[PDB]
């Protein structure tokens, strides 16, 4: 049931920036709560997705 | 040709009119109009999440100004002051004398950012793609003052951005 | 030290300054069509608080978009006046900036800066839509350094 | 005053007047008035402030690019001083305060302050100097006020004998506290006055005035080491002027007396205010302190300068002191007020 | 504890009333393909909190030309009778359990377009004057109308008291027998309430910002508190009406859960509707209560003086 | 090489729809005030 899965990409957003406190770290920095695909990092600390 | 856009004449039977007068007494077509927004309601937004996203550009952007070097590190800029007559605006100040070394080389190199119109034509003009308007476009300033860029100003743009300009004049000089 | 109390007051009135800018539904040429792209889905300036408000009053923040002439330039001010304080005024693009393609004209005020008093200077020609919300993020972080409560105790 | 010191143009925004100048107190009434003169000839003006930097923007409209510039001083910092003055051919101070905050007493800020300036400017081998002090400024007043005043005139000349101190009477303009002060006791519904105001002589003189006056100063090299006292037209009774004030701006006018004694009790209440105080015991001496008359010193004359009377340009304060019913009013509406002949 | 429960009344609405900022501008996002507030705070919930701080440290001024002593009662007024609107609403239980509390509702309504009038008239310009005088016409629309609605409607309750419309409803909802009426009501709190496509006193497209545009800081945001308390209020009152809840003596609680999604969704339909529609002229809303709504109203007011009896079935007195 | 250009494919593009489409919805007059009536009717029973 895709209502379901709407539910797990919900909480696979929570385990993929590392735990709760990664989660609110991108929640309040950034609002947006997305997990993307690390293409790399430049000499200042930026990462990319 | 041509074509007529209001010019109709409502059918008159019996089942037309009354279809038109229950339109009119509740609201029928007023509701097809909820029906649009509500659809909207449940679409995703274009929104983009600024400044960690950004909108896209392309290779032919036209942003903040820089002056170049050769690979060698030499000022492509050997003077030429075409640059300076074309600008539409006069926003371009040059003035030069001979180098140490009897080069043809500039003291001054002026540009007004708040006469320019960031036309493009400068770096059209140049004969050894010396002056080019880098893809940079967030250098929004607090004083009148810090738009006036100088030779040395648009020397540190070009070796503040050069990674990037190289990348697109390369990608796009076969067009020019 | 009490230095501190008054310290956490200024961050508390300076975010919700902030935090709720509301410009004057206020542009002249060009340029103003790039600050309805502003408020265009793409860019959504109304998520980070900032509203459009005709009314001169009930604004904080004049955004002078476009060329301002001799025959217009009585009525910015005026407009510019009639907005209580704390107010600010972003300069966007090159006319309302030093006179962009006009600055030799007859009828044009050569800088908006003649008139008013300007916080933030934003360069193009139109400047992108994405320029200018840098330009008003930028006066969210000009707004965030005031000290009016810190300079108040120290008098 | 060099090559980059020689003036170019006609006296306009763009033009080079070949003056530098550092304003100190340029946020002030008086501050804003010096600065947009300056600026009007094209003079490069450095303006060290203390306040928040939003309480300059007034200032930048005041200069052609580049030509305005501001610092963060302090009053008791020598340092900032010296930073701020060491490129100026002209000093021109205004520091002043009403009243005493909790870090600044009248000595702290006419004394401690303008000694400080004049000092570090000779050591930075400033040309010009301009010591802003009070008429009625003397040492055996009753106002501390007017006594730091005198003290502050003293230490200047002592430190910058080349110093030119200016001493306005009671300024009158739009900001000013002296015109907007007994218009806004309204509120209060009577206009208390001590003696009733029959026993007390101003002679105020316009804003415009003390600043054309302060700039034919820097120009002029005749005004050097000497001592000015700028002052209106005209003496008033404070009862005649005070009435005239309530007649512009069409208020109605409720004097009665009050004593001395207990209106420097009223001015004690006031003064508990954390923010700029109403009214103060200081400013009550000061507001009834008869304006001196020194017939020896020269006043704005000397320096061409035209006093302006206070009957052609009140209306322009008081205007908006009326309510809509009177807005409209014309200036010849109210008949002048009375004056003491000489 | 009769001091406690206005507060307990009053100080959540204003809270309702500064978020219904939020939704409005979330939702009015979403159906126009943007997102809202969503930087102030998580999902933009602070956003309230920064705007009415915001308000009350701005500088208000008061007009050179305005009259102050009415300048500044119509902000009081206009918030004050806003808030006065909520004391006989039954939710279930009503704070002031009025007998005639319909009747009570029509005369603050009536009083309450004072503060509107005497605002754009205080205010002394002819923007503020335009907007003062398109409030006389706009209420000269609907005033008679939405009583006679009422009183149809109140011929099936049999009593003004308000709390008598729950019993009325306890077999079924209103909506039913008089969805003509609730048609006519919805569109009258809409043009009561001054709202799109209604919203003609403000008219920002034609008036800058209508009675109002003189108001800044404080005084502006107590007629924007106010606005947005009559939004809520009027859509409580339609759901009291005709989409009347069921009461349980013994669990309360459950009528205020119904009773208040009810009245959620009505508020959200009034967001909708802004959203979708074009504005009325200030002439056209006369001619569409007059010359339809009247005509109508008056034959369905008949209809239900003589239904009931027809069919025997006239509702008890008390 | 030969000369490579921002050119169409080989076959054309697609095609493109432009013309007005608002398609028809809802029930018929008739119908509308049956169920209108038909409530009301058992709202007052
Ligand atoms: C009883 C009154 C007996 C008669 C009073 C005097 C009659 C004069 C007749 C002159 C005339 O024809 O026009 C009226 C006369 C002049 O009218 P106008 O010059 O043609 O037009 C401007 C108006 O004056 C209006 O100008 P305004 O708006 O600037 O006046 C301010 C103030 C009225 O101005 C005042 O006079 C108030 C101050 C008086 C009391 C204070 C006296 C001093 C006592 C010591 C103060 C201690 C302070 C402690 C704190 O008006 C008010 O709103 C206060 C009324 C409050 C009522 C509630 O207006 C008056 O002020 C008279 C009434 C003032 C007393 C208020 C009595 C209220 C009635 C109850
Ligand atoms: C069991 C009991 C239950 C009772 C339930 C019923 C409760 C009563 C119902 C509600 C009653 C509403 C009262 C009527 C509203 C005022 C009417 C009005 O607008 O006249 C203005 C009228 C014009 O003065 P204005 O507006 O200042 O002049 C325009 C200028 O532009 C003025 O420009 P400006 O330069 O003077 O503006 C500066 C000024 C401006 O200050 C203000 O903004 C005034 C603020 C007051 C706000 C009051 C509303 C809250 O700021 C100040 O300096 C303040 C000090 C100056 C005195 C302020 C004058 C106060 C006037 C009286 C209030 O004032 C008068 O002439 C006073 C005459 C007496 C007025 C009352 C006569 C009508 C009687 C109807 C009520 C029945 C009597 C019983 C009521 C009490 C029962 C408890
Ligand atoms: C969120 C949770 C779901 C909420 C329910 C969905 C919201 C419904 C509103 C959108 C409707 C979509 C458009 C539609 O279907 O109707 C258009 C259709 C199309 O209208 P039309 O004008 O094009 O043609 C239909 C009528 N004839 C053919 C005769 C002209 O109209 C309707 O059928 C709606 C009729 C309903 C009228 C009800 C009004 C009275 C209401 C009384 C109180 C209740
Ligand atoms: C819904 C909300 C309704 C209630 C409102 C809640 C507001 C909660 C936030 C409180 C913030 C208070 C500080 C706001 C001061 C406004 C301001 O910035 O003025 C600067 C002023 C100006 O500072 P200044 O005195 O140095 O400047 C004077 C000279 N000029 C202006 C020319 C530079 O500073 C203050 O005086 C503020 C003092 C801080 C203490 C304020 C408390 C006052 C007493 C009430 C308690
Ligand atoms: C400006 C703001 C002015 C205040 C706004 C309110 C205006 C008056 C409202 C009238 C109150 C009322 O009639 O309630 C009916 C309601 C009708 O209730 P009721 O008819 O159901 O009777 C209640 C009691 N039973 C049923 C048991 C018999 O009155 C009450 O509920 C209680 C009445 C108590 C008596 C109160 C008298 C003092 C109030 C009068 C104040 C008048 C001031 C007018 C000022 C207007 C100026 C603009
Ligand atoms: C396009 C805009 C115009 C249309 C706006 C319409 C918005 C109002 C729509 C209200 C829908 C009914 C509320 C549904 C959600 C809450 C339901 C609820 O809590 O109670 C259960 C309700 C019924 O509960 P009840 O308490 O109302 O009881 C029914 C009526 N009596 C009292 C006679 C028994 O069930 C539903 O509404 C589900 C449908
Ligand atoms: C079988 C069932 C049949 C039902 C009865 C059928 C006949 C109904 C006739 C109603 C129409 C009357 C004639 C008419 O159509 O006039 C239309 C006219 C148009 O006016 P307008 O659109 O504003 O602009 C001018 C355009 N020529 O409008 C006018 O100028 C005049 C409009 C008259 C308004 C009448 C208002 C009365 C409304 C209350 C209705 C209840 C009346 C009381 C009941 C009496 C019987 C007991
Ligand atoms: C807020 C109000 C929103 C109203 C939304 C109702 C749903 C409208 C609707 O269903 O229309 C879409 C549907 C299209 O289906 P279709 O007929 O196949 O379209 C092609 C036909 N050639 O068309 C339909 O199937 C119509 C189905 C709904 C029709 C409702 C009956 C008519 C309503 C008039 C009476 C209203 C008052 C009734 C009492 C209300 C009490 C709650
Ligand atoms: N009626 C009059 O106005 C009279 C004027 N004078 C004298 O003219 C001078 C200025 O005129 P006026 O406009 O009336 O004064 P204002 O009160 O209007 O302004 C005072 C200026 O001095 C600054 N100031 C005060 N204290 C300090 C301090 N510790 N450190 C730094 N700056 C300080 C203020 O800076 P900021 O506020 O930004 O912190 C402000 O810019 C005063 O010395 C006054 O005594 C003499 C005769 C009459
Ligand atoms: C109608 C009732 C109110 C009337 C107006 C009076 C209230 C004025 C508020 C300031 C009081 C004051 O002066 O507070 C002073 C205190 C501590 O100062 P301190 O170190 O003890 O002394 C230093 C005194 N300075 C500052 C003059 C040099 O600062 C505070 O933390 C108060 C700021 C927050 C107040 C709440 C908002
Ligand atoms: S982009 Fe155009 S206006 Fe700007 S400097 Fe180049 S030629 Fe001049
Ligand atoms: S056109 Fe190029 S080479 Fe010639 S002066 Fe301009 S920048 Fe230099
Ligand atoms: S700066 Fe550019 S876009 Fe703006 S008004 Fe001038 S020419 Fe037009």
């Amino acid at each position: 049931m895709e209502l379901l899965q709407v539910l797990k990409r919900g909480l696979q957003q929570v385990s993929g920036h590392g735990g709760l406190r990664g989660y609110l770290r991108v929640l309040f920095r950034a609002n947006d709560v997305r997990v993307g695909t690390l293409v790399g990092e430049d000499k200042y600390g930026n990462k990319y997705y | 040709t041509y074509k007529y856009v209001n010019l109709r004449e409502p059918s008159m039977d019996m089942k037309s009119v009354t279809d038109r007068a229950a339109q009119t007494l509740l609201w029928t077509e007023l509701i097809r109009g909820l029906g649009m927004t509500l659809s909207y309601l449940f679409r995703e937004p274009a929104t983009i999440n600024y400044p960690f996203e950004k909108g896209p550009l392309s290779p032919r952007f036209r942003g903040e100004h820089a002056l170049r070097r050769y690979p060698s590190g030499e000022e492509r800029c050997i003077a030429c002051k075409l640059c300076e007559a074309v600008c539409p605006a006069q926003a371009i100040t040059i003035e030069a004398e001979p180098r140490a070394d009897g080069s043809r080389r500039t003291t001054r190199y002026d540009i007004d950012m708040t006469k320019c119109i960031y036309c493009g034509f400068c770096q059209e003009a140049c004969p050894v793609d010396a002056i080019v308007e880098g893809p940079n476009f967030e250098f929004s300033t607090e004083t009148h003052e810090e738009l006036l860029y100088n030779k040395e100003k648009l020397l540190n743009n070009g070796d503040k951005w050069e990674a990037e300009i190289a990348a697109n004049i390369q990608a796009d000089y076969l067009y020019r | 030290r009490g230095e501190y109390v008054v310290a956490k007051l200024d961050d508390l009135i300076n975010w919700a300054r902030r935090s709720s800018l509301w410009p004057m539904t206020f542009g002249l040429a060009c340029c103003a069509v790039e600050m309805m792209h502003m408020a265009a889905p793409r860019y959504d300036m109304d998520r980070f608080g900032v509203v459009f408000r005709a009314s001169p009053r009930q604004s904080d923040v004049m955004i002078v978009a476009g060329t301002l002439t001799n025959k217009m330039a009585p009525a910015l001010r005026k407009v510019y006046d009639q907005m209580p304080e704390p107010r600010y005024v972003v300069s966007m693009g090159s006319c309302a900036n030093g006179g962009g393609y006009y600055h030799y004209s007859y009828s044009v005020v050569r800088g908006c800066d003649r008139i008013v008093p300007v916080d933030i200077y934003v360069p193009g020609c139109p400047p992108t839509a994405e320029a200018l919300l840098y330009g008003i993020l930028q006066l969210q972080k000009k707004i965030k350094r005031e000290k009016r409560l810190r300079i108040w105790y120290r008098r | 005053l060099h090559h980059a010191v020689i003036p170019h143009g006609k006296g306009g925004r763009s033009s080079v007047s070949g003056i530098v100048a550092t304003v100190f107190g340029a946020t002030g009434f008086l501050g804003r008035y010096v600065v947009n003169h300056l600026g009007r000839m094209g003079s490069q003006v450095i303006v060290p402030h203390r306040c928040e930097p939003y309480d300059t923007m007034h200032l930048r409209p005041m200069g052609d690019l580049g030509q305005i510039i501001f610092m963060d001083w302090n009053g008791r910092d020598k340092d900032s001083i010296r930073r701020a003055v060491e490129h100026s051919s002209v000093v021109i101070n205004l520091v002043g305060r009403e009243w005493e905050t909790q870090n600044f007493d009248f000595e702290d800020v006419f004394v401690k302050i303008p000694q400080a300036i004049a000092q570090v400017s000779k050591e930075a081998g400033v040309e010009k100097f301009i010591h802003i002090s009070h008429l009625n400024a003397d040492i055996k007043s009753s106002s501390k006020y007017l006594r730091s005043k005198a003290v502050g005139e003293k230490e200047v000349r002592e430190t910058f004998p080349e110093a030119t101190i200016i001493k306005p009477a009671e300024i009158f303009g739009r900001e000013d506290r002296f015109l907007n002060y007994f218009a806004n006791i309204r509120w209060f519904g009577g206009v208390p006055l001590i003696s009733l105001g029959k026993k007390t002589v101003k002679q105020p003189v316009y804003i415009v005035d003390v600043t054309k006056g302060i700039i034919n100063a820097i120009k002029d090299p005749d005004a050097r080491g000497k001592t000015f006292a700028f002052v209106g037209p005209s003496r008033y009774l404070l009862f005649d002027l005070v009435q005239y004030v309530f007649a512009v701006a069409h208020r109605p006018f409720l004097p009665y007396p009050l004593p001395h004694f207990a209106y420097r009790w009223i001015g004690r209440l006031f003064e508990i205010s954390p923010f700029e105080p109403w009214t103060t015991r200081d400013k009550v001496e000061r507001i009834h302190t008869t304006d001196k008359i020194l017939p020896h010193l020269p006043g704005l004359e000397d320096l061409g300068v035209e006093a302006t009377p206070l009957e052609l340009k009140a209306i322009e304060v008081l205007r908006r002191h009326r309510t809509y019913r009177w807005l409209s009013s014309e200036i010849e509406d109210v008949q002048p007020a009375k004056t003491i002949p000489t | 504890m009769f001091m406690i429960n206005i507060l307990m009344l009053i100080i959540p609405i204003l809270l309702a009333v500064a978020f219904l900022t939020l939704v409005e501008r979330k939702v009015l996002g979403y159906m126009q393909l943007r997102k809202g507030p969503n930087v102030v705070g998580p999902y933009g919930l602070l956003q309230p909190i920064a705007d009415a701080i915001k308000l009350f440290i701005k500088e208000p001024l008061r007009p050179a030309t305005s009259s102050a002593s009415m300048f500044i009662l119509a902000p009081i007024m206009a918030l004050g009778l806003a808030l006065t609107m909520w004391i006989p609403l039954p939710m279930p239980y009503p704070l002031i359990n009025m007998n005639l509390g319909v009747l009570f509702m029509l005369a603050m309504s009536s009083l309450a377009v004072y503060s509107i009038l005497w605002s754009g008239w205080a205010s002394n310009s002819k923007y503020a004057l335009i907007g003062a005088l398109r409030a006389v016409a706009q209420t000269i629309s609907y005033e008679v109308t939405l009583a006679i609605i009422l009183l149809s409607v109140l011929l099936m309750s049999g009593s003004f008291t308000l709390s008598t419309l729950i019993t009325t409803q306890e077999q079924m909802w209103l909506i039913l027998p008089a969805w003509p009426l609730a048609m006519m009501w919805f569109i009258s709190t809409l043009a009561e309430t001054n709202r799109a496509p209604f919203d003609l006193t403000e008219g920002e497209s034609e008036l800058v910002s209508g009675f109002n545009v003189e108001y800044a800081a404080g005084p502006f945001a107590l007629f924007f508190m106010a606005e947005y308390a009559n939004i809520i209020m009027m859509n409580i009152f339609t759901a009291i009406l005709f989409l009347g809840t069921s009461h349980n003596p013994h669990m309360p609680e459950l009528y205020t859960i119904n009773f208040t999604i009810k009245s959620l969704l009505l508020t959200m339909s009034f967001l909708w509707i802004r959203a979708s529609y074009p504005r009325f002229r200030y002439d056209q809303l006369m001619h569409l209560l007059w010359k339809n709504f009247l005509p109508l109203t008056l034959a369905l007011c008949m209809w239900h003086v003589s239904l009931p009896i027809l069919t025997s079935g006239i509702p008890p007195q008390t | 090489s030969k000369v490579k250009q921002d050119m169409p494919p080989v076959g054309g593009y697609g095609p493109i729809d432009y013309k007005r489409n608002l398609p028809r919805r809802g029930l018929s007059g008739y119908s509308m005030f049956a169920v209108g009536i038909g409530a009301l009717l058992f709202g007052y029973w």
